[PDB]
RNA sequence: AACAUAAUUAAUUUCUACGUUUAUGGAGAUAAAAGCAUACUGAGUGUGCUUGGAAU
RNA sequence: ACUAUGCUUAGCCAUAAACCUAAAUAAUUAAAUUUAACAAAACUAUUUGCCAGAGAACUACUAGCCAUAGCUUAAAACUCAAAGGAC
RNA sequence: AAAGGUUUGGUCCUGGCCUUAUAAUUAAUUAGAGGUAAAAUUACACAUGCAAACCUCCAUAGACCGGUGUAAAAUCCCUUAAACAUUUACUUAAAAUUUAAGGAGAGGGUAUCAAGCACAUUAAAAUAGCUUAAGACACCUUGCCUAGCCACACCCCCACGGGACUCAGCAGUGAUAAAUAUUAAGCAAUAAACGAAAGUUUGACUAAGUUAUACCUCUUAGGGUUGGUAAAUUUCGUGCCAGCCACCGCGGUCAUACGAU
């Protein structure tokens, strides 16, 4: 662009950083609603645990459950964070081991 | 590569080049030069190279440029008493037209040495504040004065925390 | 711009007018016609009024006198 | 005799329009630096001045003198002179009219008319 | 669903003609007018006039 | 709506009571010779145009 | 085999790979410059327009328009770590 | 930026994303004490206590300090004029502090907000003008100008009036939120108010209490990681399972990538 035109126009236009499944905050609190199984994108194969959650905004997200085993169960409480599941699609919440009702994985 | 022809024009070091600060009296500076001719080269250069200088140390002087309007060069400054002051610039080089207005309008050293001096009047080196608009924000900056107690505990006799505990055993 | 006395005869002579050229282009289509239209109709009737108004609060107050 | 408030005690610009009564409408320009770019721009300015004599054509410079009181809203000046008429130039090195780079009464001569 | 689409012009364009008559009853009445200037009609404008 | 009392130290009362916005078919996951514009039908063909096909 | 149509005279439609896929101008051929590669040797100055990862999308909505499946203008959510070009 | 990783059969170009640095908050695990700074989910609702007096009656003060970021592109800088609910002197001139009217210039977003609709001039009261792609008008969001300044003080923009009827003073409570300081001591210091004054008052403030949020001084050692980027894995179990990934990716029986060690 020439020097006119980079007068007229400035400097370029920052569209807003937008925001993601905790809307900007380093963690949320939510209620289990129901626990099922997830199947990875191939070439991915398992069947990886998640849980959906009413979060304390009011929406309802799907959770990845981190760890090997968890006794979560319906109207239980955890402590959601960031961070996406890469292979399941649309997954993009966790689970924080050892806070609410979720505990830490049993080393057995 | 920086854009336009003498990019070296759009640096602060070059702006600050100037040396023609014109007196409280001028207030307009009007340049009536001509784009094609011999006669009119120096002038093109002034406004070229000259007028970005001339404008960066005089801010609140109007500069308005015509172009083609006249057979010769001139520049015209109004002055606040209502006096016009012409010049003929005609076959004059850029830089005996910045000399030329220097001397009939342009303030001198001394007058511009005075004021830079008065302005730094209420800056006091004793002065303690912010590092802003002081030096040094504490005395307990200052060596052999008693040291912050962030950085060096204080003694224990000169805390209000050990006081209080004696007045209370007394 | 640069001969204005020999642009009046010429213009005389040849028979040309000459308008000067607008300083803002303005937008032209059926809703701002219309709106534009009323806009100025609306402001003629408002000013009609107080002209209206005027005569008779004078009126009134040279009968007074 | 106190002087205006305003900081253009006195201002340059071209009559960009004539159509109110004993008013013409004058647009200055001024030099801005750009920040970013440390170069200098055009910021124009429209200001109304009052043409007692309605002297004033489109196209010609100018200059406006600060009235002491605001004589309305937007009336703040007075044409203390016309610099340049529009057509009419008068060569001020030499003081014979002009038209364009070209004088129209050589300076050699004396016309005295 | 070509049909769904002129109906949903026809609904589009009577509205964007009540927005528009609208519009225009707000700056008499703001004026303070408590009618119509005389002899004024609202011109239909995105009807099939043409 | 807004008068008047007083006045041989000086004061008194009056100084009103419409419209406009938000909300309760389409496109995306886990896998359980050609082309562009356009018309018709169905990608087939028509008309013009491009070589990002080919031709001694 | 035959029709809309290609033709004419009056109105409308405003779309092409409408592309030489090259914006328009004034330069220079030296800067010991293939300054990716293929095209069309390279490069400088000036002025305007335009562009800012991909799909969603020559889409939705808005506005203009003798057009009414159209034309011009033109997003977001969304989802990914690619998409894309020359060899 | 001194860069690195990542499209392909390969090479080159283009182009995004990610990594390495720095900080704040919350969270998991972990931790001795001491000095210092800071203290912060919400303009949601609030039990209780306190936060403004002084003083020979009159007055003065409670218009400050303190608190919050409600509203508004709201502002900055500058000019002019006048004041003050003031001070100090003179019985009139120096200041501090404000108010009002303005403007050289600067000042967030969307142009799918493109027209606004009286926004102008003259001063016999006529003229048809004014702003606008050099961004008017509209709408949206936002405290900024930081020795500090602006705005607000339950709500109704205001507060005659009306009503959801008062902690956005300190400390506390409920609800809410990922977010968690004492319902504390003293007017000794400085500041403010009052008094002629000895003095009096102050949840300003001062000195403490609390808390790894930060730095300093010490002293215990814990947390994470170990395919590449990018410093560092030895034996076993599991076998596309369970799990792991910021990106690329790993696991279908010789796993440096998952789990234990
Ligand atoms: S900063 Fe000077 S005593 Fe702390
Ligand atoms: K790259
Ligand atoms: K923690
Ligand atoms: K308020
Ligand atoms: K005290
Ligand atoms: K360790
Ligand atoms: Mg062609
Ligand atoms: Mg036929
Ligand atoms: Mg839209
Ligand atoms: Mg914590
Ligand atoms: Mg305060
Ligand atoms: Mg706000
Ligand atoms: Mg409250
Ligand atoms: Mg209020
Ligand atoms: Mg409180
Ligand atoms: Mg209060
Ligand atoms: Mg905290
Ligand atoms: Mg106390
Ligand atoms: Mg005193
Ligand atoms: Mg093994
Ligand atoms: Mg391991």
């Amino acid at each position: 662009a020439t020097l006119n035109q980079m007068h007229r126009l400035g400097p370029r236009k920052e569209p807003p950083k937008r925001l993601g499944p905790t809307e900007g905050r380093p963690q949320l609190k939510g209620v289990v609603l129901r626990t099922f199984i997830r199947k990875p994108k191939k070439p991915n194969s398992a069947n990886r645990k998640c849980c959906r959650v009413r979060l304390s905004t009011g929406k309802e997200a799907v959770c990845f459950i981190p760890g090997e085993g968890h006794t979560l169960q319906e109207h239980h409480v955890v402590l959601v964070e960031g961070g996406r599941t890469q292979d399941l699609p649309g997954v993009k919440l966790k689970v924080v081991r050892g806070k609410y009702d979720c505990g830490h994985v049993q080393k057995k | 590569p920086m854009k336009g022809r003498f990019p070296i024009r759009r640096t602060l070091q070059y702006l600050g080049r100037g040396d023609v600060v014109f007196k409280e009296s001028v207030k307009i500076m009007t340049v009536n030069y001509n784009t094609y001719g011999e006669l009119g080269e120096g002038a093109r250069k002034f406004v070229f190279f000259n007028i970005p200088q001339i404008q960066y140390k005089n801010p609140w002087v109007q500069i308005m440029m015509f172009k083609n309007m006249t057979p010769s060069p001139f520049l015209r400054f109004y002055l606040d008493s209502g006096e016009q002051v012409l010049v003929d610039v005609e076959t004059k080089s850029n830089k005996e037209i910045m000399e030329h207005i220097k001397k009939i309008l342009g303030k001198k050293e001394e007058t511009l040495r005075e004021e830079e001096l008065e302005k730094q009047q209420r800056f006091h080196p004793g002065n303690f504040g912010p590092r802003k608009y002081c030096l040094r924000e504490c005395m307990c900056e200052v060596e052999g004065q008693v040291p912050c107690p962030g950085l060096v505990p204080l003694p224990k006799e000169m805390t209000g925390k050990y006081k209080a505990a004696l007045k209370a055993s007394t | 711009q640069t001969n204005y006395d020999v642009f009046e005869k010429t213009c005389k002579e040849l028979g040309v007018e000459y308008t000067l050229p607008p300083l803002h282009f303005q937008k032209v289509h059926r809703r701002f016609l219309a709106k534009k239209a009323l806009c100025i109709r609306v402001y003629q009737e408002v000013q009609k009024l107080k002209k209206q108004k005027r005569a008779l609060k004078a009126a009134a107050a040279a009968a007074k006198k | 005799i106190v002087r205006s408030s305003v900081h253009a005690k006195w201002v340059v610009g071209k009559v960009i329009g004539t159509a109110m009564i004993k008013t013409a409408k004058v647009r200055a320009t001024r030099l801005v630096l750009d920040p970013y770019l440390l170069k200098y721009f055009n910021k124009r300015k429209t200001y109304f001045a009052h043409d007692a004599l309605q002297q004033c054509s489109v196209g010609d410079i100018v200059l406006l003198r600060a009235l002491p009181v605001p004589r309305s809203k937007h009336v703040k000046h007075e044409l203390a002179e016309i610099i340049f008429k529009v057509g009419r130039v008068i060569d001020p090195v030499t003081g014979k009219p002009c038209a364009g780079t070209a004088y129209l009464e050589s300076p050699l001569s004396e016309p005295r008319e | 669903t070509r049909f769904l689409r002129r109906k949903v012009r026809e609904g589009r364009l009577k509205k964007k003609q009540i927005k528009f008559e609208k519009d225009l009853k707000r700056i008499w009445l703001k004026a303070g007018l408590k009618e119509a200037p005389e002899n004024w009609q609202t011109p239909k404008i995105y009807l099939k006039n043409k």
